[PDB]
RNA sequence: CAAUUUGAAACAAUACAGAGAUGAUCAGCGGUUCCCCUGCAUAAGGGGAACCGUUUUACAAAGAGUUUUU
């Protein structure tokens, strides 16, 4: 598909991950799957660190469908190449 | 390995909670692709996509 | 691909979707990632021995729905306030 | 193929949509496809009926999820 | 059987001459269908574009005699000629690799020699097969065609043009592999990397034709090296297998016969689609649906030449025709995302491809049938 | 420019407005979507309407670039 | 067979119940195989559970709609 | 398939729908896709409505037992 | 036992005879299923898709345990 090739240009890189259940997750991502499952490594938690239910947490798995949001930094886009592959996917997107 | 540990644990005592909470408990005859659970000694067939998640008996 | 092999036969962290925790190992998992995990417990006595969680709920290894007073009232007011 | 072609002989028609929650929008059917996704020119954004309070009016067209479309019909 | 089917071909094709400026494949078609059942037409315009020819392949050799029945019956206001393709076709080998079936026509319209079929390899089970065959209009223009063709230089591949006849075909310059006259001898020291050594411990087997060694074994200090060998006969080559476990010096040698090229690429391929890994999967890409005439010089040419990619970032190209697909091996899996994104609905050929991992490549396959 | 989603890519590179389950809206740069309408949005603006008792606070949130999972998207228009 | 008594319904009244409390009872125009429903003249209803009654005409369609099969939990011929 | 409904194809089974609905009947019929044709129908909501003959789709079928 | 990584180098001129291509290279033998065509909704024939049994593998070294678009 195309987000998973755009996450997949974006391994290794440092991104925030906000949840459906609204619990921030800084971390590196690791992998990604067909289903935008996420890996991340070396998690830390933003602002509120408060819940000691994670940050000791090497490293986790994220379900793709409890993802709300990713926010990245502009640095890391070719706008260009997203927007064009766009255009190419939606030629293409009555699955 | 869950699907074919359902399959062939065909028999055991099993405590499923369905997504409503209603809760049921009982003897397990057989098990679908999707998980389709079909019981008897119960507190029936179960659309596999209507449990919570199933606690269960022996190891 | 991510798949849950390192954490085969680990103790692991599960976030549900209704966001409640368990602390468990997990020895199988398949591709629609159903949780057979066995000490479980909650985040703190242990509920089971052996379980098979069902992959709808696993959030993560509040809830996530984010249903509300059917909004629409809140859709009104903030339509009346930008008039 | 019936829904199919009625989804044919309603492009360009006013209709109503109401979405699963129930929120409910009225305008012109510029395009459907096959997922029942849904974009509509002069779109009105009420709960349930027409008749109820005005939650938004769209000066450009509205994209509609068709995962989230419970039925499309003629105004 | 290369006279059978050669006489099949013959004997079920035929040639129709000064069709009507206006006819098309359908109108042939409706002309001849009658006939009887019909493979395949193909329509050219004369080259002064004022009449037609066909090649119209019959389904049985009844469809050609009562096709031909036809001849000198009027057309419109133009009296056709139908007779058998004979004598008409030729075989063309070492034309350049990004050659297409419209490169190739446009060679005889340089030569003035209409084609009326150019006929191309599937690459299924050999990924460089390079070779055509195409019909032409006449015997003389066949001759005409190897005359001025067979020995032509052209973007630096001289051209090989025959009237083509299974029966008179070369022997390949590999043609010691094919047979089962090469044998390759695995895991020796470099100390015993050497011509005179091995020809002294193998021509007891028999004659030796050839030794090639790779070359930069000994340059680089090898633990271990290969060399090949090629016998004059099979049965020399069969009998040095006899050294396989065997010591030479105080090395234990492994020696069996050499596998060719499509065999070694093959199952490489079914490696890479049974692939569990992850560090050489995430550095390739699929395109798919993909020709099985298409061959990886074309889609490499492709890469360069429409998405700007340098030769230098392609690892390897391979063909999946089993999906419909190839795949293309690029240096780290960085690129390979991005490449999987640029790629993704170009056109390719005139025809819009896809790119994707080998599951994506499968599920589209799957999907239509 | 015939399914939805194609006209939709017209309006790539054009400031949209999404309206988000949650009482969440959106205003951004429109630089990606898919059929399940992922969404990536640049220069980003986040708007969350809550009920403080009475009910009427606006909590905003800005971002450089934002990828969207589709499920939470109930509508895209123009601002 | 559930699927010829659907058939057997087509241009006669029937009433289509969702999994929530809503129905809408009109005239079965025609239906595809993910039971997706072309009805005629459909009223809308919201349903009181308690109070049959108490229930609710939600809105008076005219012309024809389609109703996505997602949420069609029973189907009644005759309405 | 899993669960044979001919069994209960003349008695009275319990049928469980997603979005919380309980339904009462005989069951008189059924498909592959669990598909059921229902008669004497019904319909409890989450408080009792009688329906007579019904088609209930297999595609929101939650749970099923005998009555 | 398998999977992965490696020792390690695949030469010999690229090509060098059509779906007329092939080494289980995409096989053979034995059996099961499904689709399509013609056909009387027969029979019988044919040509497009999976599956199971089996037949097969230079060496060494490491190392190895209907849910996801709310
Ligand atoms: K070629
Ligand atoms: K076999
Ligand atoms: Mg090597
Ligand atoms: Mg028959
Ligand atoms: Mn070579």
């Amino acid at each position: 598909m195309l987000f998973f090739s755009f996450f997949k240009t974006l391994v290794d890189q440092e991104v925030v991950v906000e949840l459906k259940n609204d619990i921030e997750i800084k971390g590196t991502l690791q992998s990604v799957d067909q289903f935008l499952n996420l890996k991340l490594d070396n998690i830390s938690c933003t602002d509120e660190k408060k819940y000691p239910h994670l940050g000791s947490v090497r490293n986790i798995f994220i379900r793709g469908s409890t993802v709300r949001y990713v926010y990245l930094n502009k640095n890391m886009v070719d706008t260009n190449l997203l927007q064009d592959a766009t255009r190419r996917e939606v030629m293409t997107e009555r699955k | 390995l869950p699907l074919y540990l359902l399959t062939n644990a065909k028999g055991q005592q099993m405590q499923i909670e369905l997504k409503n909470g209603e809760i049921i408990q009982g003897i397990l005859t057989n098990v679908d692709n999707w998980m389709n659970l079909t019981l008897s000694n119960v507190t029936i067939y179960i659309r596999g996509t209507f449990i919570k998640f199933i606690k269960l008996q022996d190891n | 691909s991510a798949t849950l092999k390192d954490y085969l036969n680990k103790r692991v962290v599960i976030i549900k979707v209704d966001g409640e925790c368990l602390i468990a190992s997990l020895n199988g998992f398949d591709k629609n990632t159903n949780l057979f995990i066995t000490n479980v417990f909650n985040r703190k006595e242990f509920i089971c021995k052996a379980q098979l969680l069902r992959g709808s709920e696993i959030a993560l290894v509040k809830d996530t729905k984010n249903k509300i007073e059917n909004e629409h009232v809140i859709w009104e007011k903030v339509y009346e306030s930008k008039t | 193929s019936v829904t199919t072609e009625f989804l044919s002989d309603i492009i360009g028609k006013t209709v109503n949509v109401k979405l699963a929650s129930g929120l409910l929008y009225s305008g012109r059917l510029e395009s459907i496809d096959g997922f029942m996704n849904v974009a509509l020119s002069s779109a009105t954004e009420h709960y349930e009926s027409n008749n109820n309070k005005l939650l938004n009016k769209f000066n450009s067209d509205v994209f509609l999820r068709g995962t989230q479309v419970m039925y499309i019909s003629e105004q | 059987a290369n006279e059978a089917l050669t006489r099949n071909r013959e004997l079920t094709t035929v040639l129709v001459k000064n069709l009507p400026k206006s006819y098309n494949q359908n109108k042939v078609y409706k002309y001849f269908k009658h006939c009887g059942p019909i493979i395949h037409v193909d329509v050219a315009d004369s080259l002064k574009k004022n009449f037609r020819f066909a090649r119209i392949e019959f389904a049985r050799y009844d469809g050609a005699l009562a096709a031909i029945t036809k001849t000198h019956k009027v057309v419109g206001q133009n009296e056709i000629i139908v007779s058998h393709l004979t004598e008409c076709t030729l075989w063309m080998t070492n034309f350049p690799p990004s050659y297409t079936q419209r490169n190739i026509r446009d060679l005889l319209q340089d030569i003035n020699v209409v084609a009326l079929s150019i006929r191309l390899p599937s690459l299924r089970f050999n990924t460089s097969r390079r070779f055509a065959y195409i019909d032409v209009t006449s015997k003389e223009d066949a001759r005409y065609c190897v005359e001025k063709l067979n020995g032509l230089k052209i973007e630096g591949y001289t051209l090989v043009t025959k009237v083509s006849n299974p029966l008179e075909k070369s022997k390949r310059t590999d043609s010691a592999t094919l047979e089962g006259r090469e044998i390759m001898i695995r895991n020796l020291s470099t100390e015993l990397l050497d011509e005179n050594l091995l020809r002294e411990s193998f021509e007891g087997f028999g004659s030796i034709e050839k030794i090639n060694i790779p070359a930069g074994q000994k340059e680089h200090s090898f633990n271990n090296c290969c060399a090949f060998m090629v016998f004059e006969n099979k049965d020399s080559a069969e009998r040095a297998l006899q050294m396989n476990r065997s010591l030479l010096g105080n090395r234990e040698i492994s020696v069996s016969l050499a596998d060719k090229k499509p065999f070694l690429e093959r199952n490489e391929v079914k490696r890479l689609l049974a692939s569990r890994n992850s560090k050489e999967l995430e550095t390739l890409i699929c395109l798919f649906p993909l020709s099985d005439k298409v061959s990886p010089s074309l889609i490499c040419q492709f890469l360069q030449e429409e998405i700007h990619i340098n030769e230098k970032d392609i690892r390897k190209i391979l063909l999946v025709s089993d999906f419909n697909g190839a795949i293309i091996i690029f240096r780290d899996s960085k690129f390979a995302a991005k490449m999987l994104m640029i790629l993704n609905g170009s056109q390719f050929q005139g025809k819009v491809i896809r790119s994707g991992t080998i599951n994506d490549m499968k599920r589209y396959y799957n999907n239509q049938q | 420019m015939e399914t939805p989603l194609d006209l939709l890519k017209l309006n790539l590179d054009e400031r949209v407005y999404i309206k988000l389950r949650g009482a969440r809206t959106l205003v951004g740069t429109l630089q990606a979507f898919d059929s399940h309408c992922n969404i990536v949005l640049s220069d980003a603006v986040e708007t969350i309407y809550q009920l403080n008792n009475e009910e009427l606070s606006e909590s905003e949130r800005r971002c450089e670039m934002v990828f969207i999972r589709g499920d939470t998207v109930t509508l895209i228009s123009t601002p | 067979l559930p699927l010829e008594v659907i058939d057997k319904t087509i241009n006669q009244k029937v009433l289509i119940v969702l999994q929530s409390n809503r129905e809408f009872e009109g005239t079965l125009v025609g239906f595809d195989d993910f039971v997706n429903v072309i009805l005629e003249d459909a009223v809308e209803w919201l349903i009181d559970p308690e109070d049959e009654s108490r229930n609710e005409k939600v809105m008076q369609h005219h012309g024809r709609m389609l109703l996505s099969g997602n949420n069609i939990a029973i189907l009644v011929p005759g309405g | 398939a899993i669960l044979d409904l001919a069994k209960y194809k003349d008695s009275k089974i319990r049928v469980k729908l997603m979005g919380g609905k309980l339904v009462i009947g005989v069951l008189k019929g059924y498909d592959q896709l669990m598909n059921l044709v229902l008669d004497d129908t019904v319909e409890y909501m989450s408080n009792a409505r009688k329906l007579g003959l019904t088609v209930i789709r297999g595609t929101i079928l939650v749970s099923l037992s005998s009555a």
